[PDB]
């Protein structure tokens, strides 16, 4: 019997779920932060 | 105008400025900001009910001038 490991290389990076939550955590926040001071600044546009 | 921060205490100290400036425009930006996000601090506070006190009567003087002179 034979176990392929088609893996990527994945299991070398330490701590995975760590590392990949702090990705989708860095993207979350970098899109909501920009897409909330350009709401902001919309709002500060059409008033003034 | 000041802006200041809310200290364990509850006490307000000053932690920075809000100093906006603008040429011809058709509104404040900072005031429409402050109120679609943050809250009004109303420092008049209602009670649940009214409560009269009395309801007077005042009769106004025929002549002004005394009034007027003093």
């Amino acid at each position: 019997p034979v176990m392929a490991d088609l893996n990527g290389g994945l299991q070398f990076v330490p701590e995975l779920k760590e590392f990949t939550a702090k990705l989708r955590k860095e993207l979350v926040e970098t899109s909501e932060v920009r897409k909330a001071v350009s709401i902001e600044t919309a709002l500060e546009h059409k008033v003034v | 105008g000041p802006i200041k921060v809310e200290l364990p205490t509850k006490e307000t100290v000053e932690i920075g400025i809000v100093d906006y400036e603008a040429g011809a425009s058709h509104g404040n930006p900072v005031v429409d900001f402050l109120k679609r996000n943050g809250s009004t601090l109303e420092q008049k506070v209602n009670l649940e009910n009214p409560i009269p006190i009395a309801v007077l009567d005042s009769y106004t003087p025929s002549t002004n001038e005394p009034y007027a002179r003093v």
